[PDB]
């Protein structure tokens, strides 16, 4: 209906974060290699410093988005039902999951 | 899906669940019927 | 008990035969297990 | 599987039983009166 197989949803994450990443570089148009040693075989590339601080960012952020919004979940879960009689949080929370079974 | 597992005998935890969590078809045979009838008519006969 | 009811018939007025009648047919308990019991009798009963 | 008796064999006994009791001219026991001359005996022992 319904649920979806762990590979669908990994490709829809992918595109997720494809539209936010084209999203960054509009708005940035808006504001406006290979080597390996010959002692060993470590391969070296050259990064710049910008977009991998904008990646880790990104990646930080988005982690406390998530967290935060399970956070308000958290918060009215318990809030919203207290209908039946409950000895603690746990409990209650354990018949919500009852709730979810029907 | 496999639903939650509650059982009357043992709740170690302490979970408080509803009582329709904790809480036959098939009638009589036509035996019956024609038992009781039988003890029925002839208890009349011998009486009578 | 359908024909104890009626061999007590003879025997003893309706009221006490109605009742014995009655009394066999309890719920039997042991632990868990719990049944009616809805045809033999029940020898403990001092009467039985 | 309803009961094994029959309307039948029922009949036959139920015929046995009320011709015996006339041959031996029986009278059903009568339900104790709410006055009785030996009742208080009886109880007596009942409760010992």
């Amino acid at each position: 209906r319904g649920g979806i197989s762990y590979d669908q949803l990994a490709k829809l994450s992918y595109e997720k974060t494809l539209r936010n990443l084209a999203t960054q570089t509009q708005n940035s148009s808006k504001q406006d290699k290979v080597q390996k040693d010959t002692k060993t075989g470590k391969i070296t590339i050259a990064d710049d410093d910008k977009l991998v601080n904008k990646l880790a960012v990104s990646l930080q952020s988005e982690s406390k988005k998530r967290y935060e919004a399970r956070k308000r979940q958290m918060q009215n879960a318990k809030t919203l039902y207290g209908v039946e009689s409950f000895i603690n949080d746990k409990n209650k929370q354990f018949n919500e999951k009852l709730s979810r079974e029907s | 899906k496999i639903p939650a597992a509650v059982s009357n005998w043992k709740n170690p935890n302490g979970y408080t669940v509803a009582l329709e969590r904790r809480v036959e078809n098939n009638t009589i045979n036509d035996g019956f019927m024609k038992l009781s009838e039988a003890l029925e008519n002839a208890d009349k006969k011998a009486r009578q | 008990f359908t024909l104890l009811n009626r061999l007590l018939r003879l025997i003893v007025d309706p009221n006490i035969a109605d009742y014995i009648t009655a009394k066999n047919n309890v719920v039997i308990n042991f632990k868990d297990m719990s049944h009616v019991n809805k045809y033999g009798l029940i020898r403990g009963l001092k009467f039985a | 599987n309803g009961p094994e008796i029959t309307p039948e064999e029922a009949t036959t006994i139920f015929s046995v039983m009320v011709e015996w009791l006339e041959s031996r001219s029986f009278s059903p026991i009568p339900f104790p009166p709410l006055t009785y001359k030996n009742d208080t005996k009886i109880l007596v022992l009942a409760l010992e």
